[PDB]
Order: structure tokens, then sequence, then C-alpha cells
């Protein structure tokens, strides 16, 4: 209703889109922008960090650096005793020059080469004025052979040049008093008629290359047409007399950017295919620890179905279409002006060498560039629900991390970009998966435990049943999250450093928090948990902690611990005393890859709790008679006098429980 | 959060469109290319419709 300015790009839209990319402007926030604050802060103790990190610590880096450097004034203090070698023998030499040609000196009478010759020796100002080759030698041009418009009326543009055209008469001298007021003039206005020539050819031509799409993209059509430009830019006077060969290689590419940014832009962003849910894979990942090890492995490496290249596939394509905003726009620093450099006179050198590579290739200089901002902002927000990643993308990204050290483009900023797809992807580095197993280890024990509040007794009547998963077959998804960090994270390399590796220590958090996860499980540390727990562990610890990469060692043997002190507890009304803990306490785990009767699902032979409380309450507790048995057999007798034959001093010693709770001669000697 | 509370008073959807229509025509009186102010005036046309 009080309809406001001209959004006409103020100082924002220069990555402001970026710069509120933080976490999200998704309503909205004043928040948010606190949040801003927040890593503002972030940065400034980064950069203050920066800054005594390097103020005397890596400023005695620099002098580190001065090893070479000052090495360099080394060799240059050898060019100090060179330049004070030439510069004495030219210092007494030019000396005995002062008494040698001035004897007289009296220079108009011992040195009257120029003082008969004031103005008389700068008498070379002969080729005034204006405008015979500026274009008959070139009628839009007459080039593209070397010819009279690259090899001539180009170096004429560079005598138009040559004609300081505000430094006329200086009249005592007089050369173009009268000839600087249209040698250039009618030199820059034919050679404005040839400028406006290649700014029709620049639109003309680069809407030729607006054409140019020859194969994914790749506008070898502007690269054969920015040979096409190289003359152009090269172009010496001086080529942009008023920023404007420049305007016919950027402003006129302003909108020719866009075109093969739109391209990219509409391009890029189609490649989505994925899968729905992959149990089946962790069903072969706990099929794999179930035929190992112990076996023949089980897995290859098995699947990891995402090590197909779903999303690596972009790794070697969105970071060479990236390498087209950056690394074919580093073939547009072979049309920047192109490489404007170097031809002289005034087409004289890139009339012969006008033929770059340009991308990419070493780092020294200093420059700027554009034309990237979609094409990363597309390949990162492309790949960002990716929750399988980065744990097997662990060398993947952090490849991308350490992609581009060497050369001179902003690729390392785009590797720092996708280091962003490491970091700024944000704590997939999943640790709060672990908030999920202690607030989902509090918030979901109303289930669980719902069969299991008794867990591993009956006297609030319930299964010692509760489950691993979270991070039962995501146990799986350490040998799926660790088998595709060797060969789909190997196969996503680069230039330096970039796997590399060197790097992934994800994939070191996959032994770090993911034995802080594991510690997770042991605050998850029933006896279908503990046995889905050291089964757990161990389905992770029969393969993947050995290889040994992990660190849930002690978490294993901490929940397997665990799986002792309560199987031993779940059958404490059982074995009693090793009647039923080698087949029906352990063997609840080993075969099966309330507790009194509960561990009757696989049950392994021999005396199982279906018979260890049953069939030896039924005549055998003191005996088959009474102390003792006549029986020491593998069948029946193992739940009853076998037992009675493997728990012989047991009868005593259990009866000495008894002897310390509420002498020792009537029952502990003659027994019967 | 105007938008499903009351009407959205009207005036929450209307005179809240009307002085922010001041300022989506910041969005309106030239947009090159602020994609930020195009996705303020972008929702504020889906929450309209």
């Amino acid at each position: 209703e009080s309809k406001e300015e001209i959004k006409t790009m103020e100082n924002i839209d220069d990555e402001v889109l970026l710069e509120i990319l933080t976490d999200i402007n998704w309503s909205i926030e004043d928040d948010a922008d606190s949040m801003i604050e927040r890593i503002d802060l972030r940065l400034a103790e980064t950069e203050y960090l920066f800054n005594q990190n390097l103020l005397s610590l890596q400023k005695i880096g620099p002098n580190i650096r001065p090893y070479e450097d000052k090495v360099n004034d080394e060799c240059h203090r050898i060019i100090p005793t060179l330049s004070l070698f030439l510069m004495e023998m030219s210092n007494f030499s030019n000396d005995i020059e002062n008494v040698e040609s001035q004897d007289n000196g009296l220079q108009v009478e011992s040195a009257n080469k120029k003082l008969l010759w004031n103005t008389l020796d700068e008498l070379l100002k002969t080729v005034s004025l204006d405008e015979i080759s500026l274009n008959q030698l070139l009628e839009c041009p007459i080039r593209e052979k070397n010819l009279p418009w690259m090899e001539n009326q180009l170096n004429l543009l560079l005598k138009a040049f040559q004609a300081i055209g505000s430094d006329g008469n200086e009249v005592e001298y007089n050369l173009r008093e009268i000839s600087g007021l249209k040698q250039r003039l009618q030199f820059y206005e034919k050679v404005t008629k040839i400028f406006l020539n290649r700014i029709v050819e620049e639109m003309q031509k680069k809407f030729s290359n607006i054409r140019g799409q020859d194969i994914s993209h790749d506008q070898m059509i502007r690269i054969l047409t920015t040979l096409l430009i190289f003359s152009p830019l090269i172009l010496f006077c001086k080529e942009i007399s008023q920023k404007s060969y420049q305007a016919i290689v950027e402003n006129w590419n302003v909108s020719i950017q866009p075109v093969y940014m739109e391209l990219w832009t509409k391009k890029i962003s189609q490649l989505q295919g994925i899968d729905t849910n992959d149990e089946k894979m962790n069903e072969l990942s706990l099929s794999q620890l179930l035929n190992e090890w112990d076996t023949f492995r089980k897995e290859r490496k098995t699947n990891d179905i995402n090590p197909v290249f779903k999303n690596s596939f972009s790794l070697l394509t969105e970071c060479l279409q990236t390498m087209r905003q950056e690394c074919i726009v580093y073939q547009n620093f072979v049309e920047v002006f192109f490489h404007i450099s170097s031809k002289h006179n005034f087409e004289e050198y890139i009339k012969h060498f006008n033929d770059p590579d340009a991308p990419p290739i070493l780092l020294d200089t200093v420059k700027v560039m554009q034309s990237d901002r979609e094409a990363a902002v597309i390949e990162t927000q492309l790949v960002s629900r990716i929750f399988q990643p980065i744990v097997t993308r662990l060398s993947s990204y952090f490849v991308e991390l350490v992609k581009a050290e060497p050369t001179v483009a902003p690729a390392l900023t785009f590797y720092l970009e996708n280091e962003i797809k490491s970091l700024e992807s944000s704590n997939h580095e999943f640790l709060l998966s672990a908030v999920t197993r202690m607030y989902t280890q509090i918030k979901q024990v109303w289930s669980d435990n719902v069969e299991e509040q008794v867990l591993h007794f009956e006297r609030i009547s319930n299964a010692t049943t509760n489950g691993e998963i979270l991070p039962g077959i995501l146990d799986l998804p350490v040998g799926l999250k660790n088998s595709e960090d060797l060969f789909q994270f190997a196969k996503r390399s680069m230039d330096i450093k970039d796997t590399d590796e060197g790097y992934e220590s994800i994939e070191l958090m996959n032994s770090s928090f993911r034995k802080l996860s594991i510690a997770a499980t042991r605050s998850i540390t029933d006896y279908m948990e503990t046995i889905s727990l050291l089964v757990n562990s161990n389905w992770l610890t029969e393969m993947l902690s050995m290889d040994g990469i992990f660190d849930t060692s002690l978490q294993n043997v901490k929940k397997v611990f665990d799986v002792e002190k309560e199987s031993y507890a779940s059958f404490l009304l059982r074995d009693t005393m090793p009647k039923l803990t080698a087949f029906v306490y352990g063997v609840s785990n080993i075969i099966e890859n309330r507790q009194n009767l509960e561990n009757i699902l696989l049950a392994y032979t021999s005396h199982e709790i279906e018979t260890l409380v049953k069939r030896l309450h039924t005549h055998m507790v003191n005996d088959f008679g009474y102390h003792q048995e006549n029986a020491i057999n593998n069948v029946l007798c193992d739940k009853l006098w076998s037992c009675i034959q493997g728990q012989t001093v047991s009868l005593y010693l259990k009866l000495y429980t008894v002897i310390d709770k509420h002498k020792n001669d009537i029952i502990s000697a003659f027994e019967e | 959060k105007r938008c499903l509370t009351n009407n959205d008073f009207n005036e929450f959807i209307i005179e809240y469109s009307k002085g922010l229509t001041l300022r989506r025509r910041f969005n309106q009186s030239s947009d090159a290319s602020q994609s930020l102010v195009i996705k303020r005036i972008w929702t504020q046309i889906e929450n309209l419709l």
C-alpha cells in the first residue's frame, strides 16, 4: 500500500542467498538473525584464532617461509652483489663517462648530439595522423589470416595509442599540435565503427555460442568461437580503450553467462532416482555376520547399495559440471577477456599465439570471476537429504573437501563449498542418533519393556525381549557404512589431496562416535536384548571390529558382560550349576542366530530350560533315589542325574546357601 | 500465523499485505534478481491462495 523501492541489485544477492543459506530462510527469522550473530562470533574466534595463530606463531611460520623467501633475498643478496657489482662497474665507469665525454662539458661543445638537437634528436614523430588504414585495412576487419587488420590495422591503432592524444604539442617541440585533434578521433571513430563491429560480433558470435551447446554441455563452439575472440581482446589499444572490449567479453557475456548458466541450471538437476526401503541389504549385512567369521565372509564387501553411483555419479559429473562453472569457466579464463595478454603491436604475438588451454593450470595470480553460483548450490542442495551418506561417503565428501589445492581458480572455494558438503553438511556426523538412542531409549521404553517389564524373571510376568533395533540393522550399516568407505569413497578422488587418505575421520567416529553411540548401546544394556545386544555388537564385531576398524570392543564385552550377568540371571533359577548354562543359557543366544521357560525359541540340545526346571524337580533334586542317583547319562539324566553327575558337590554347596542368610556333619559326610 | 488465526483479521491479511504490499512492491518496483524478495512475495502469493 506504501509501494517500496526498486530492488534492482543492491548490496545483497552477492551470495546473500548463500549467506541466508546458513540454516534456512524458512519463516524467517530474526531469531535466525541472532543465529547469524552466533555464527559471526564463531568466525570471530576462528579468525582471531587465525590471527594469533599467524601473528607470531605462523608469523614464524612466515619466518619458516623466510627460509625460502629470505633465501630469495640471499640469491637476491647476490643480486645485491650483482647490483652493486654492475652498479659499481657502471658507477665508476659512468664517472669515467662524466670526465670522459665532458672534457669541456659544456655539453654544447663536448657532447652536442643533443645540444645541437634539443628537439631535433626527438624528431621521429612523422606518423601523423589519420585515417587511411584505420578503416581500409579493416572493413569491419580484413583479419582472420594474420591479415592487415590483425597484423597492420591493429598496429595502426597502436599508432593511434602511440600518439598520446592529450600530449599534443609542447609547442617548442610541437609534434601533434593540431594533428592530435582527429588522429585517434578518426582512428577511434573508424575504430569506433570497428569497435561496434566487434560488439555486434560479440553479441552475435556469443549468441552463436548461446547456440553452441555441443557435448554435455559443452560450449565447444564457444571455444572455437573463443578463438575468434582472442584477437578482439588482444587488440592492443588497449584493448578496451574505455572498458569496452572487456564489456564485449563480460557485459556482453552477462546475459550470455546465463545462457550457459541457465543451461546448466535446467540441465544438471534432472538425474533424480532412488530406492525406497532396504531391509533386504541389512539382511545381507545381517546375513553377512550370520555366516561369519566363524565362516568365510559374507560380506564380499556386499551392499551398501549406495555405493552404486546414485549420488557419486555427480562427484565426477557435477564436480565436472561444477568444473564447468569453475574449470570450463577457467576455460572462460580463455574467455574472460581471454586472457587479454599478449600481442603488444597491437595484434602481433596473439596474431601467432591465440590458443589457450586455459584450464586450470597452476597457482600464481590474483583475479576474480563469477558464473559458479547455481551449479554449486545445485550440486550441494541436490545432495542435501542424503541420510545414509556421508558415512560411506566419508572420503567422498572429504575428497570433495580436499579437492582443489593447486589451481588459481575458485574450485578451491568450490572444494570449500564441497568441504561445506562435508562440514556445513551438518551433524551427519549423525550423533543426534545417540540422542535418538537415549531419547528413544526412554520415550520408547514403553513398547520393548511392555513385553519385558519383568524381563529376566516372571514376577511382573514379562518375557525377556526388547530388541536391538536402532542400532540393530544399523549395525548392519556399520558394515554397509564401512564397506563402501573403501570402494565408493575411494572412487571419488581428485587432485591434492582427495583420497589420498589422508582423510575420512568420519570413519573414525565410526570408531569414536560409533563407540559413543555404542556407549548408548551400553546405556541400552532383557535377554533377547542382552542376546540382541551382544548379537548386535558382535554382529558388527565379527568382521568390522576384526579388519579391526571400530572402537566398540569394550562396549561389546560390556553389553556381553551384561549378557553373562543377565543370562545367568534370566537362568538364575536354571543354572544351577552348569545344568542349563551351556546349551540353555548362552545358547539361547548362540543358537538364536518369563525367563524360566522362556528360552524355548531355539533351546539348543541338551537339557534345555523346558527340562532343567521340570525334569530336575521330578525325582531328581535329591537323586533318582536320595543321595545319590544311579544315572550318569546324556538323554534325560542331563536334566536329572547327569546334572547331579555335573553338580555333585553343588548339592552340599547349594545347601550351604542357608548357612549365612537367616555343625555341618550329618549332611556333608553321610548325605544318604 | 495470522492467516489461520481470525480472518486473518481480515487486516492481518488485508492491511498486512497492504503494508506488506508496500515492500511486496519493494519486490515489484524492481526485482532483479532478488530471489530472496521474490521468495518472500512468492510465499505471500501461495499463502494468499
